[PDB]
């Protein structure tokens, strides 16, 4: 008990300095300006799936692009006998993921379902990654402090 | 990166399972430093989270910080204030002598006496934070006005209908003559935009005439064409001159009209379709280009939301559907391709959303049709007649501009009301506003106020702020600011601040 | 860039009918706003425009060096490679020591006669001998500018 | 540079820069922690460990003179003698440095 206090105590000794981070130095540069979270999926809409008649593609499926990047679906649905419907997409990684708009290959294979390809009306959403970290926060800080150091003609 | 476990109980071990006194002790022990410890540091950094610090303490402390003056204030709505508690209704009127006000704040109403007393924390919160705006502020005001809108508004577009809060236009003017306006017109055929540069109009017939007037062309050769002919329907615009064109069993088959090429040179392409009901729930066009380059795109009737279209060339850039009253839609095509080889553009029924214009036909379905118009652009645009040839028609003029006036080709006809948006008279109505009222006969119009901005604010070393009611700020606020003594306002040397 | 300095209560409007040129007479039309605001003006002027004429006299020595290779170093010069040497910038005088500088510290070894200079308004007709001097003092609202065929040089 | 080992807790002691040295580096809980002194009096305690940002923090610290200590990234008690090292700089480096910070 002891030692833990006291080394919880020491850990947050000084904050107010910009060196710290975790969630105080968040509040520290929200004070002037300062984002956070901005992790989120590349999730997508208007899918495009010909598949056999009457069948349902199980949720959770694998789809892989051609740099070999990993793709989740979201909802199972069923096909109509004409052969077309439309999916839902994630992201295996919290990150922005840029698809290559081109004919996917499949990972994990339902029975009588193939071609995920694109569709140029399919909903793109630019996800964050995580896009500040602890760093750049400091860099932010360091721009703008240069930003205010200067006078009227300096700065002009 | 190796663990840290940091747990009191870690002590207890399994020698220790049916003791409930040592464990007891041990568990105990374990509460209280988790009480006492650890939520208590978890609540300490909550309250110290400036964003939604709740603590009167923790805001004495950043005013102590900052060095403000804290007297005007509201401190507490809290129970130690003065005369609050449970009871609290001796020596009041509780109803038994005189009825007292009753929409008060709870605890008695002496306590924040003054129109300069504030009671609402968020405003403070946000009085300490546009002061450590203005203790880093250098001076320029477009970084001010960022920060007023993330403290404020949260990071949220604004809708100037209210006349929201900005910092000011200082001694520059807002503005003088008008430039880049737009004619929003509302009509039987809903919202559309006009140019005033002359519009060119390549279809060659406004509708189908026969199977000669537009050819049918078919690759398989494995059925008949399809026919088109022009039935009599209730047209959206007040005639009957839809027509009629039915897909047979076993035939993949389209019909084009003939236009003129090439359109143009690597530009924007607007195809346009009217949307009417047929048998079918959708709709199939296609706009091709050099072999292979085609890109087409298929319109759900029914429900109005696109589903095919695809990549040949780099071709496209939208499509969107607008509804129209009595089971009628707008259809929309945009297109830029690097190159120009246009040729033909094909449209044909189909029978589900995601089937394609030259898929083949199971059984008949059927479809109406009228209206086509093709114009070099990105919006759509009004709808005029063509026969044989390109019409094209300048519909507005702007006469004088410092005037705030507008003459009209030809007198709009009666029941015709139009809107306009742009920078005008110091104004902004991005937000469309009417101006004109066409009663049949008129050609002469002028515009109407938009929102209103002091543009000019003449004069040096002049700087006041300019509020909207929307934001329901309060007044209290409003009177403590313009002191000088408590300084939480950004300012310059030589100058002078007024709140409004 | 402009409207992103500014102090508070300065108007930025300036003119006298004889300094340098401004873009527009009420306004240059600033954007409006990034992020929720409206529309601001601002004006800033741009210099004028001036052609220099130099009379270079040199005696060849021991080695032979074409005068288009003097010609391009001094007009590249103007527009300063090298470090230490700004070149003519806005509010800039031009002297011919300073060109005769350039020259020596390009390509030592070699020896020069006489170095005289002349400016006027650009666009007028090409002046006489008797117009060259040693220095032209050059407004602060001006800039000079230099040609390769506009300099002539004398290979005594 | 200093000459480092993988250990938890180490303590070493140098001569640089004209002036007796001493640094104590321990883990705790997370992040690395240091304690630095010079010619046998204490100088700061307690001074987190971070990738490129001085050790030395107050201005009265650092230098009239003297020099300052820089990690090139966040350290780990694992990684030392392997790709994670740790510099001195003079008053002239440094100085040109912090100039370099802003």
């Amino acid at each position: 008990a002891r030692s833990s206090v006291m080394r919880n105590e020491a850990r947050i000794a000084n904050t107010i300095n910009p060196n710290v981070s975790f969630g105080t130095f968040l509040d520290a540069i929200c004070a002037l300006m300062g984002i956070e979270r901005g992790s989120d999926l590349s999730t997508f809409g208007y899918g495009v799936q010909v598949t056999g008649r009457s069948q349902t593609r199980i949720s959770t499926g694998s789809r892989v692009q051609t740099p070999a990047g990993a793709i989740f679906t979201v909802m199972s649905d069923v096909t109509i006998p004409a052969g077309g419907v439309a999916t839902i997409d994630i992201k295996s990684q919290e990150y922005g993921n840029i698809p290559l708009p081109v004919g996917n290959l499949i990972i994990i294979d339902g029975t009588i379902g193939w071609s995920g390809a694109k569709v140029i009306a399919s909903t793109r959403v630019d996800p964050g990654s995580r896009q500040m970290s602890d760093a750049e926060l400091k860099n932010a800080r360091v721009n703008r402090l240069a930003i205010q150091g200067r006078n009227s003609t300096m700065a002009i | 990166l190796p663990a840290y476990n940091s747990d009191i109980q870690q002590a207890l071990k399994w020698l220790h399972n049916q003791a409930p006194g040592i464990t007891g002790l041990i568990q105990r022990k374990a509460q209280w430093y988790d009480r006492f410890s650890r939520q208590f540091w978890a609540n300490w950094e909550r309250d110290v989270f400036h964003l939604k610090t709740a603590n009167p303490f923790g805001l004495m402390v950043w005013c102590i910080i900052l060095g403000t003056p804290s007297k005007g204030f509201g401190l507490y709505p809290k129970n130690s204030s003065w005369a609050f508690g449970r009871l609290r209704q001796n020596f009041i009127y509780s109803g038994t002598q005189v009825p007292p006000p009753a929409d008060a704040s709870p605890g008695g109403n002496f306590y924040g006496g003054g129109n300069a007393e504030i009671l609402n924390l968020d405003e403070i919160r946000k009085v300490l934070q546009l002061r450590y705006v203005a203790l880093i502020s250098n001076g320029s005001i477009a970084y001010i006005n960022r920060m007023l809108r993330y403290i404020f508004n949260d990071d949220e577009p604004w809708d100037e209908a209210t006349g929201l809060y900005f910092y000011l236009m200082d001694s520059t003017g807002e503005n003088g003559p008008v430039e880049n306006l737009a004619v929003y017109r509302k009509d039987w055929e809903g919202m559309v935009l006009l140019s005033s540069s002359p519009r060119t109009n390549h279809v060659l017939t406004s509708t189908p005439a026969s199977d000669a007037d537009w050819p049918g062309v078919d690759p398989a050769a494995s059925g008949i064409p399809v026919t088109v002919e022009t039935a009599s329907a209730t047209a959206p615009d007040g005639s009957a001159t839809v027509c009629k064109l039915t897909k047979p069993a076993g035939s993949t088959a389209y019909v084009s009209a003939p236009i003129d090429g090439p359109l143009g040179s690597g530009s924007t392409v607007t195809f346009s379709f009217f949307a009417k009901a047929g048998s079918t729930r959708f709709i199939a066009i296609q706009s091709a280009a050099d072999f292979p380059s085609r890109a087409d795109a298929v319109f759900d009737l029914d429900s109005g939301n696109v589903i095919s279209d695809q990549m040949l060339d780099s071709s496209v850039v939208s499509a969107r559907m607008i509804r129209l009253e009595n089971g009628w839609w707008r259809c929309v095509l945009t297109t830029k391709t690097v190159s120009s080889s246009f040729r033909a553009a094909y449209v044909a029924p189909a029978e589900t959303n995601f089937s394609w214009i030259d898929s083949n036909s199971s059984a008949a379905i059927d479809v109406l049709i009228w209206g086509a118009q093709i114009e070099l652009g990105d919006t759509p645009t009004g709808y005029l007649k063509t026969t044989g040839a390109p019409v094209t028609i300048t519909d507005y003029v702007l006469q004088n501009a410092q005037t705030g006036t507008v003459k009209f080709t030809q007198p709009l006809p009666t029941g015709v009301e139009a809107y306009w948006t742009g920078d005008w008279k110091g104004g902004t109505a991005a937000e469309p506003a009417r101006f004109a009222v066409g009663n049949g006969t008129q050609d002469t119009f002028t515009l109407s106020d938009p929102a209103y901005i002091g543009l000019p604010t003449s004069g040096a070393f002049k700087l006041e702020y300019r509020v909207g009611p929307a934001l329901n700020l309060s007044p209290q606020l409003i009177n403590l600011m313009n002191d000088r003594a408590v300084g939480i306002m950004p300012t310059c040397a030589g100058c002078d601040v007024k709140v409004i | 860039a402009l409207w992103a300095a500014h102090n508070g209560g300065t108007p930025w409007d300036y003119g006298a009918t004889n300094n340098g040129v401004p873009v527009d007479g009420p306004n240059g039309v600033p954007v409006r706003d990034p992020a929720s605001g409206r529309k601001y003006v601002v004006k800033w002027t741009t210099p004028i425009m001036y052609d220099g004429y130099v009379n270079v006299t040199v005696q060849q020595g021991s080695s032979s060096v074409a005068p288009e290779a003097i010609q391009n170093a001094v007009v590249n010069y103007a527009q300063g490679k090298v470090e230490g040497e700004e070149g003519l910038v806005v509010g800039a005088s031009l002297s011919a020591f300073e060109v005769a500088g350039a020259i020596a510290r390009e390509i030592p070894g070699i020896y020069i006669k006489l170095c005289q200079v002349a400016c006027v308004a650009a666009g007028s007709p090409a002046p006489a001998p008797g117009d060259f001097t040693s220095e032209y003092v050059m407004s602060a609202f001006g800039q000079a500018t230099i040609s390769v065929g506009n300099v002539r040089v004398t290979f005594v | 540079k200093i000459p480092l080992t993988a250990v938890p807790n180490q303590a070493i002691s140098f001569n640089a820069g004209s002036s007796y040295w001493k640094i104590r580096l321990y883990q705790n809980m997370d992040m690395m922690n240091a304690d630095i002194s010079r010619d046998g009096v204490i100088v700061c305690h307690g001074v987190r460990c971070f990738g490129g940002i001085p050790l030395l923090q107050y201005s009265h610290q650092y230098r009239p003179d003297y020099g300052n200590f820089v990690f090139d990234r966040d350290a780990d008690w694992t990684l030392f003698g392997d790709g994670i090292n740790l510099f001195y700089l003079d008053g002239a480096e440094f100085a040109e440095y912090q100039a370099l910070a802003t």
